[PDB]
Parts: structure tokens; C-alpha cells; sequence
């Protein structure tokens, strides 16, 4: 169930869902696992805001345990293509792919909650078949791992060698540590 | 009493068509047998007017009924020539005071009839066809001198050419 | 099924669902298990009320057996960030995470029903894999347990040592004991 | 499917569902098992009626085989908190928890149908784990059983000792016996 | 799917579902198994019609293989409580509980279709547990069987001894036999 | 999914589902298995058309593999009770019960498509229990078999002895054979 | 999900589903397996267009892997009965029954896409029971196979002997081969 | 869930779904596996846009792991048939069939994101039955493989011999390599 | 009779600019590349007005029709110089009584036209752009003495600069 709200306007009264009301203010929600259907829905929201106004900042709240990589990369390339600065906020948790979209936001407009948590690890996969096919899928996932580390260093500012060592296994980073790591810019402790 | 009842054709059609025809058995002639507006008014009756809004008490005071047919391409040509108050004779007198003659060939009348029927306005929608064509000509007719006669060809109505002018 | 109600207004008559009517009065319902979808829905409700009025108190009724920790911490940080005082009320039951959001309300505006019940225990988890990975997930859940006890002491006023001993195992607290424990302020027995 | 009805009013015609129409007349339906979702919905209905009119009697029709205890106690505390007298009627059956909400209605405004049936037994539960944890959950359910018997005696007027013996095992009570037992006030055989 | 119909009225045109249109004419449908949800819906319909007009006959069409007993007895007591005469019609089949609501209609306004079929048997049940608990549930279902036979005799006019012998096992009754048995008044073969 | 259509009327434009549009023209669709829910829905449609116009023919298109017997007999008695002539058409297939409602239509207004197919067999059943109960259900299903053959002969005109031999096992009848058999009147090959 | 479109009209703006918009232009979609519900839905669409205009061509786009035979024959007889010429187009694939409706279109108004594919085989079936019943169902399916080949020859123009040999097993026909085979008239490569 | 947006127009305010709003601007989304239902939906969108404006470019965003071949070929033939230039964009991933529709776009209006990925392999299939039937289905899938390679060379510009060697096994192509391979024209890194 | 008809162009456009179906076989008419509000109203007819809401009888009483082309950017500049009722001439005479001259260079007029079309108000709401700029100048004009000329540059419209006054 989704609650309905009333937006008081001069023309008259209009009924909106809670998710649609925030969309009017350039706010998008990323909830649950990242899949092809959920990822394709957020892309349409960003494009709709681009046409309405290309000079207003967009806010993306992320609360997700991660998911498919290819589904997440479609959002990252979209954020960089469009002109507006996509501000990112981490609520609850940010897994491997959720963390990549978090740091990929516009510099200076990235925040993390005081009790939020970020986790980063290497890509996961698998295949069953002939040895020749396993070698092909192994080379492909290796390129993605290398490509994902290159972009992580670009936005975080760290060196590529450091990202390779830190992403070999699961690594949890608290909200203060994320600032020191270049992943985010500040913390939204209280509203001033 | 007389007034063009708008929408009277739709109510009469239900009484005379007798069927929707969405079923297998029921027949369907959407456009082949579509009722003609002229013929339809001939089949009017007092019960049809009750649905329209008239009261039976009002119709009983007016037993006689007169139905009129719509204008026809042939009828429109006669309206411009036989009646003394025709629009053609009106413009003929408008220029007679100016010392200029007016003419209207038959080729132009046939084109005017087709343009008037498409407007779905009748005889009253004829001046729009004439004055819209002779706008440019009338605007610069007084300034011109030594002009004694004007001829309007079929092309003038279409707008491809201009009305030929004669000089005395 | 949700019953529909009519809100008589000067402009005209409008039809609302029972949940949406209470939302108009700055009232949010927390029902069932705390998950990423249910938690992300309540956050949007709080922000909507903040924009409509930042000086009016918000009321949060909680009836939940608890759930995911990361989903619940997003709500706690939101309540502290926004300026309005989020009043909390316990209806039926308040588990580990439901109790944490209950005590996190504004001081002096926390209530518990005469027959309500609160339960608190330590975080639950588990992992299957290599020994190196088990050590990582064990250290992470240990930090959360320590962090959840630190915040519990801040709002309840008790010492960190007391929360550690009381949260080692399940501990049920009646409505009178919750007041004596600093978890709540009073009991709403009757309407005065 | 829910049938739709038309409520003829001076302003105009309005379409309502059968459940919403009765809600306008201060009537709430309690159907099926008592759970956290169904219980939280009825609470919002009672509060809505309180604001519309605090001096008009509310009618609660109960037809339920019982369910969760914590979900039912949220309804009981609400009926006692609000000022209006919550009239209760038993249709079909009233199990352990359905019977507790039945007798909890306002004195003198409790009815039972001529062929209705009430059933009362002790709380049900269970746990799996260490012996130390079983002792904790055992003490808690024992308090609820004692608390549920104390309140049952308060509204029924019987002694606490009598309720303990009668609730040791399942006990069915016909409609005439319920009047003699103090559970209800009268029977609505016919409309006079 | 439910077809929509248009009710031509002086106020304007209105769209109604097929089930809601007949409800406006004091017609209720009893389809499928008798349960707590389906039974509680029909009760609200009867009460709604009572308030609209207490002097117009209500028509109840029954096509059901039976179901829960407690759910059906709520309808029977309601039909007897309200003042309007609840006319009953049997379409397709009328099982044990469907037959009890059929004969419970107003005398002289009970009909059965030429090819309808009625079936009557004894209540069904079961229990698993201690011997002390089995005796309790056995005594309860025994009272219901005796109670259901007493009421069956009251409306059918037969003796209690005859109903006991005929309900020991399944007994099917054709439409003509039902008239001779006092269960119904006549048969609606054709519309005169 | 159901397509929506627009019915151009003098009052204005109205949106209808494809099934509701045909219902306005006295057309009912019988699709899928015959059950208690689908059968009870068609009965309400016939009654609705009877009140709107009792002198206009109704058209019933049947495409069904059959189903419950009791659900189908409710439709047969309804068609015979009401005054309007219920025209029947067979599309695709007409099983045992679908064939009985097909031949039960008004005499002279029964049609079958050039490639339609009809199938007739005896009633199916079964029971598990004591020998005394098996004898009861056997006598009941035997009466139905005898009753179904008597009515089939009445509308088809054949003798009861012929129907008994032809219904002992599955018997398929092509569209031309159905006319010779008295099941239908003619075939709607083309629109003239 | 179905996208919504806006049809700009002189009266005003109207919102339509993508499937309903094309229906207004005498366009029907045949997607997925052919069953009794999907087949009965298309029949209502054809009849609705017949009443609106009996002189305008209808277009039927088919993309289906086939299905039940009896469900498909109802559509074939309808196309031949109604006066309008039902134009058929093959998109993606056309199985046994999808191919039969394709070739059954009006002569000269049948098209196939350059990369479309048609497949034809014999009817499929099966039965389990006594030997007497297997012989009955075997004779019935044999008539259908013979009947389906006779009609296939009528529209394709080939001889009955050729269709029997080509339909003994699965036979795929490319788009160019379908023209040479008389199944279709031309190919809609580009829009001229 | 799909968020709703408001498109401000001179006539008034209208509510649209996020997918329908982008459809108004000649934008179609291809998400998930390519099947008969999803493919038939995109075809209706292209035809609708063709009638509205045949001179404006259409944009097709593709994010799909591929699927059925016959479902995908219906889209390819449609794009070539209509006059408007169908621009294609690859987001996230483009498998065998997703890649064929990508390269099938209008020459000079094909783009790939900087981090997008394309994968190409041979058609997949299988059959179980007699050896004679396996040979038929084997010849059919061989024609498709040959046909799919011929068209791939036509749009990519490579030779038929090269496509056969590169499509023998899975082959991943990064975004830069796709430009050099003739599959696409450029990369939409930033908006200029 | 005269008046603006909002939404009419859409009705005429739908009727005139379409001859195509949405299916495969139906041919697609390529048209309506530009709005062409001036050239579209010229193609009006009585039947087009019936759909709008007018009655055919009322239209018959008004056979002649006139289509007024909309305003253009360059058209606004001519409106402020050629006609005697131009606002430039009005303000010019407003200061003539004070013994002061006024000027309006083309650099300022062309910029004002862009402001007007941006506002979607037309020539009627053109004064707001002029008076908004000459507010401070007019406010201190009577008290000022020994001033014989005032020049308004393009910068003055943007507000970065103030009009140049000559003593």
C-alpha cells in the first residue's frame, strides 16, 4: 500500500502518491536489489527531470544491498551523461554497486548519514560449461573488475593500487571513514 | 411557427433503423443504407417531436407540418439568376453606380455550388465564397480608371488566376 | 481492503483512505516487520510532513515484531536530522528494533500503552564461508551491537554497562517498568 | 469483490463500498484471524470516529477464530482509552482473544446472538533454543496468562480464582450461559 | 471479471457492476463455500437494506456446497432478527448449511428451482490431542447437531425424531420432494 | 487485459469494456469451465436483461469444455423461467454440460458454426467412504443421469431409449449431424 | 504494464491504452498461445468492428506459437462469416494454428514479413482409458486432421494430396517460400 | 510500482506514467528478456509514433540479456519498414538479440555508452524426438544462423566470413571496440 | 464580431493535417512540420467552427472571415516608431513639457522585443519593460534641473547601467 497526499495549489487540489510527490522535487528513490526492471525505472525518472529543467540539482537516496552489475552501470553512465549534478545520499546500507553509484555523484554534493554503512567487494560470478567458455567469461569479469576499480579511484581520488587491495574481500566503512577515504564529502548529522 | 430543429435526424434514425447490429443475426448497413437527412424529415411525426422536447399539447395546436429539402447544386445556380434579389444582381448594381459592368459566367457558378455545399450552411453561406474572391478586386477598383467591365472566370473562384479587367 | 472516508472541507467533499487521512494530521503507521521497502516508505512520509509544517509535532505509532537492522537505522537518523519532534507510541509490541525507534523519539513525548510490551535482545546474524570471511562479518555485527547499545544509553539515560548486561539475552519490559527504565515518559491510560 | 452503494445526500450522489458506508455510522468489522495488519487497521478506524464524534456510541461486530495476543491487546487498550462506549456484538464465533475484546466493551452495551458461541482457553506459545532462553519466554507467557485472567475478571465480575480454573482448558459457552457468566448483558433475539 | 452496466436515472448516467445493480433491488447472492469473509459481507448487505426500507421483501439466491457452521449461523440469526421477510431461492445446489439458510426464510416466500438439489447430513469435525480435550470438542459438536435439528424441525414442521433419522447420513432431496417435506413452499417453473 | 471501446451517444462519450458493450445488446459469453462463480455471474446478466426488455431476444455464445453439473442446471432453469427466447450458438466446442445448455435454447433460434463440435457423455463422479454412503451417492448420480436424458429428449425430440444408448460413452457430433439429430435448427455459414 | 497514449480530438483530450488505440483503427493483436479465453476476446473485437463499419478492411497481426485447435476454429469461422476482409500479417512466428488463420485471410490481402517464419504440422492429442474410448478419440482427431487439410488446400490452392504429405511432420517455410506456396500474397519489405 | 508525473499543458493538467511520458517524445524502452508479449508491445509503440509524425527520429534504449529469436525479428523488420530513423542506444548490456537490434538502427544514429557491453554468440536451440524430426529443426536453425550473419554484415559492414568466425563462441566487445567494428557510430560520453 | 479562439488551431490542425491510419497498410501523411498559427487560421472553414462549439446558423450570419497574423520580433520595433500612438512618442511628449529631450536607440528596442516574446504577453504587456527601466529616472526628473536630454542604452534594460543624462 502507498499513502496518498494532497498538494495544495492555486489551480486546485491534486492527489499524489508519496513516491510521485518527491519526484516532482527532483528526488528519486533506489530501494531493494538492483535489477534490470528497477534500474530501467530510475533511468526514465532522470531523463524526465532533464527535459523539465537541466540546471537544477537531482537528489538520489540509495538504500540497497546491491545486485546485478550491468543493471547498475546503466544508471552510472546516465548520471554522467546528463548535465544536472546528481546528488547522492546513503540511507541504511550501500553495497558494492550501491557504493559505486554513491561515489559517482557530483563532487561536493555527496553525503552519508551518521549511522549509514558502506560495503565494497569484488564482482561475483560463475559459469558451467566447457573449459574454453569458462576462460572467456573469466576474462570478461576481470575487465569489469579492473574497470570498476579505475572509476572508483577517479571519484574517490585514491590510487588504483589501493582500490585493488581494499576490494579483494568485503570491507565495511563507517560514515566517518568514508569522508577520509574520499568516497563522500560530508555528513548530514543535523538540519541547520 | 418555424425553426430549424437541430439534432432531429438522430432521434428519427432510431425509429427507422430499428437495430444496433452487434449480434450475428442482426443486419448491419453502416454507410450503404445510411439515412439521408432530406428524406428523413419527410418521415417526421408528432411522437418524434416529444422526444425532442416539444409538448403534445403544443403540437396539437399546429396540425399541419411543412418539411423543406436541402439545397442542391442545380438549385443554387437558379438562385443566382432567377430571383430578383439574387446576390449576383446585388453586386451588379453595386458597380453600376461606379460606371462599371459586372458579369458571371456559368463556369464560375458550378464551382461556387460545390464550395457552398461543403460548408454545410446553405444559401446564407454563399457570400463568403463571393466576397472572399472579389476582395482584392474591390479594394483597388475605385482607384482604377477607364474600367467599364469585369469578367470572373472559374479560375478566379479557385484562386489560381485573377479576374480579367476591361478598359473602355 | 482499506475503508474510504470523506473529509468535509470548504472547497468540497473528498474521498480518502483511512491511512491517508491520518497522514494529513502528521501521523505515520509502522506495521509488520521492518524491511527495506517498508522503511523507505516511512522516510518519505516524514519528509513530506517536514515541508508542510516544520514546527508541528509528528506522531509515530509502532506495532512491529522487529526486522532488519539497516532498514531501521535509516528511520532513526531521519528522526534526529529533521527539526520536528517525532513522538513515539507503542501499540501491541515493540521488539529490538521497534524499541530502538521508540526510545529514539523526542524526550518528554514518548508513551507506552498500559498493556503494551517491549522486548530487547542482541543483534542476530550468521554467515557461511571461509574462516577469513567469518571474521569480517563477526567484527561488523559486533560494532553494530556496541553502537546500538551506545545509542540506547543516550536516550534511556542508563549506563553503557547496564545496557550490555540487559541486552545479552531477551528481556521483556512491562509498561510500568519502561517508565522506570527511562525508555518512555508516561502512560496514556485515559484521555484527559 | 465488494458491492458498491449510493448514499443519497443533498449535495449529490456519492458511491461507497459496503464497508465504508457502515464506517460512516460508527460501525467497524472484525473479520478473520487477529494479526498485526488487521489489528492496526481497526485502530485507525476507532481514532477517526473519535474525532468525528466523541459522544456517539461505537458498534463493533466480531466474527473471528482468534489469533495473535499482542495484536489484540492494542485494540483493547484503545477501546478503554477513548471516551465513546464501544458496543460489542458476537456473530458466529468468538475465540480466546475475540472473547477478551467482546467482554472488554462498555458495561450494559454487550450483546451475543442467540446461536453465537464463545470459546476461551489459555495462551499458546513455544520456543526452541537453550534452556536459559526457554525460562525467559516461559516467565513472559505466564505473566500474560495472569494478566489476561485479571482483566477478564474485572469486566466479567467473577473472581480471579474462577477464571483460572475455567481457562485451564478449552471451554465453550453458549449464548444463554454467557449472560449468567457476566460476559455479556443480553441477547438481541428480535428487533422491537 | 465483472461486467459493468448503466442505470438510466433522472439525475444522470451511472456505471454499476452487475452485483451492485441487483443489490439496489434488494437481491443478494450467496455463492461458493460459506466462510468467515464471505459470510461477514452478506451480513452488511442485509443491514444496509433494512435501513433503506424495512417493509420491502429481500431475496436471497443460494448456490453453495456448504462450509463452516459458525459462519452460516451468523446469517441465520440476522435473518430472524431483522423485520423484513428474507425470501430464499435455491439455484444449483444447497448443502447442509445452504439448506439450513434456505428453510430459515420467511414462510410462504421459499422457492426451489425445478432441477435444484438439496443435501443434508450431520456436522463434520475432528480434533487431535489429549483424551480430555477430545471429550470437550465432542460435547460441543454434539450440542450443535442437536441444536441444528431443533431449528430444522421448527421451520420444516417435521418432528425432531424424523430429522434425526434423516440426517444420520447424506440424504439428497429433489425439488418435488422438498415441497412435500415442508422445506419449501412451491416451485418457480415459469414466469406467470 | 480487456480492450476499452467508446460508445458514441447523444448525451456524450462513454468508455466501456468489450464484454460490457455486448452485454448492453443482450449478448452473454460463456467461456471456460462451468463453475459456481461463472454460473452465478451469467444468471445475474439474464435477469438484468429481462427487466430492461422482456420482448427482445437474448443471444448466448457458448465455448466451454463443460464442468460442474449443479452449476449448469441453475442456468437451464433460468432460461426456461424467463419469457425472452434465449438464442444459443456453439463456438469452438460444446461438452456434456455445454451441449445441454445449447439444446435448451429456444426452439428455432439454435445455431451451430460450420466447424463447431459437440460432445456428449454421461455424468462423472466418485466417492470414498463406507459402503452405505457409496450406495447413496450412486443412487443420486443415477437419478441425475436419468433426469439429464429425459430433458435432452424433450428438446432434441428423440426418444429416451436413443439418448441412453448414445450417452453410454463419449460421442462426437459434427455440425451437420447436429441438425439431423434435432440438437440445433440451422447453420450460420454466411451473413445474408 | 501497458503504456497510455493521448488521442487528440476536436471534443477534447482522451486517454487510451496502446491496445485500445489500435483497435479504433480496425487493428487486432493475436499474441501468445491460442486458448479459449484469448480466442473469445478476439471474437468480440471483430464483431464490434463489424457493427461500426462493415466495408472497411480489418488487420490482424499474428505472433503466436499456436495452441488449442477448437479455440482457433472459432476465429476462422468468424472471419469467413463477416463481410469485411480480414487482412492477416505474420510477425515473428506462425505455428500450425497461427498459420491456418494466416492463410484464411482475404485473398490478396495476406502478407508476411521478410524475416517471419511459418511452421505447420499435424494435430496433437492423446488419451488414457479403455480401448473403446481410444478408438473414439482417434476417429475424432482424424476427422480434424482431414478437415484442416481440406481448408488449407482451399486457401493455399494446392492439392489435398500435397498438404497431406507436407503436414506429416514439422515443416518450416521461410517468407519467400510462403509466396510461392500460395500461403500469402506478397511481402511488406518497405513502406512505399 | 511506477511513479506518476504531471505534464503541464495549456489546456490543463494531465497525469501520466513515467513510461508514457517518454513515449510522447518518441522514446521506447526495451527491458528484460525478449518474448512474444514484450516484443508485441514495442511494435505497437513504433506504429503509433509513425502515424503521429513520420519525419521525427525515434529513440530506442536497449538494456536486455536477449531472449527468443522470433520475438526479436519482428522488431527488426518493423524498424526497417517504417520511414522514421530508429536511433538505438545500448545501456548496461546487449546480448545476441539485443545486439542485432542495436546495429539494425539507422546508420549514423547508433550510440553506445562508455561503459556499455555487447555480447554476440550463435543461436541456441534443442529438440527431442525421432532422428527425422531433429534433422528438420537442425536445418531450420542453421538457416537462421546464416540469415542472422548475413544481416549482421550488412549493417556492421564486415564480411560474412568474419562474422561466422567471431560468432562461433561468445565474444564480448567493449564500447570502444564496437565503434572500430562498425556496430555503432559514436559514444555519448557527455552532453554537448 | 471578433475575438481570440484558444484551442481552435488544434481542432483545425487535426482535421486538415491528417489522412492516415495507424496500421501497416495505411499510408502516412507527412505534414505539420511547423505550427504556422497565421497560415493555419487562413485555412479555416465553417465546419471547423462547428466542432469548436459554434452553431452553423450563427456562422451563416457572418459569411466573411478574417485571419490576423500574429506578432513578430521585428514587428514590435516598427510599432514603436511608425505609429503616432507609439509609447516612445508618448513618453517623448511627457518630457517635452519639462523642456527635456528623449531618445530611444535601436540597441534598446531590439532587446525589449526579446523580453516581450519571452513573457508570452504580446504588445499589450510591453509597457512593463519600459516603465520598469525609467522608474528611477522619472522619480528624480522633476527635482533635477539644467537637464536637456536623456539617452537609454541597451545596458539600461538589463539594469547594469543607468540612462545617460546630458546637462
Amino acid at each position: 500500500l502507498v499513502p496518498m497526499v494532497i498538494e495544495q495549489t492555486s489551480r486546485g487540489e491534486r492527489s499524489f502518491d508519496i513516491y510521485s510527490r518527491l519526484l516532482k522535487e527532483r528526488v528519486i528513490f533506489l530501494t531493494g536489489q538492483v535489477e534490470d526492471h528497477m534500474a530501467n525505472l530510475i533511468v526514465a525518472q532522470m531523463l524526465f527531470l532533464e527535459a523539465e529543467n537541466p540546471e537544477k540539482d537531482i537528489y538520489l537516496y540509495i538504500n540497497s544491498p546491491g545486485g546485478v552489475i550491468t543493471a547498475g552501470m546503466s544508471i552510472y553512465d546516465t548520471m554522467q551523461f546528463i548535465k544536472p549534478d546528481v546528488s547522492t545520499i546513503c540511507m541504511g546500507q550501500a553495497a558494492s554497486m550501491g557504493a559505486f553509484l554513491l561515489t559517482a555523484g557530483a563532487k561536493g554534493k555527496r553525503f552519508c548519514l551518521p549511522n549509514s554503512r558502506v560495503m565494497i567487494h569484488q564482482p561475483l560470478g560463475g559459469y558451467q560449461g566447457q573449459a574454453t567458455d569458462i576462460e572467456i567469461h573469466a576474462r570478461e569479469i576481470l575487465k569489469v573488475k579492473g574497470r570498476m576499480n579505475e572509476l572508483m579511484a577517479l571519484h574517490t581520488g585514491q590510487s588504483l593500487e589501493q582500490i585493488e587491495r581494499d576490494t579483494e574481500r568485503d570491507r565495511f566503512l563507517s560514515a566517518p571513514e568514508a569522508v577520509e577515504y574520499g568516497l563522500v564529502d560530508s555528513i548530514l548529522t543535523h538540519r541547520n | 411557427c418555424g425553426g430549424a430543429f437541430a439534432g432531429l435526424d438522430k432521434v428519427i434514425s432510431h425509429r427507422v433503423e430499428t437495430g444496433s447490429g452487434i449480434g450475428f443475426g442482426a443486419t448491419v448497413k453502416a454507410k450503404s443504407d445510411k439515412a439521408s437527412e432530406g428524406e428523413l424529415l419527410a418521415q417526421v411525426e408528432p411522437e418524434d417531436l416529444i422526444k425532442f422536447g416539444l409538448i403534445p399539447e403544443f403540437i396539437g395546436r399546429l396540425p399541419v407540418v411543412a418539411t423543406l429539402n436541402e439545397l442542391s447544386e442545380e438549385a443554387l445556380i437558379q438562385i443566382l439568376k432567377e430571383p430578383k434579389n439574387a446576390l449576383t444582381k446585388q453586386y451588379q448594381a453595386l458597380f453600376n453606380l461606379e460606371g462599371v459592368d459586372l458579369e458571371f459566367r456559368d463556369e464560375a457558378l458550378d464551382a461556387i455550388a460545390k464550395k457552398a455545399m461543403a460548408r454545410k450552411t446553405g444559401a446564407r453561406g454563399l457570400r463568403s465564397i463571393v466576397e472572399a474572391a472579389l476582395l482584392d478586386t474591390m479594394y483597388d477598383l475605385p482607384s482604377m480608371e477607364d474600367v467599364e467591365k469585369v469578367v470572373i472566370d472559374e479560375s478566379v473562384i479557385d484562386g489560381q488566376s485573377e479576374p480579367l479587367l476591361i478598359y473602355g
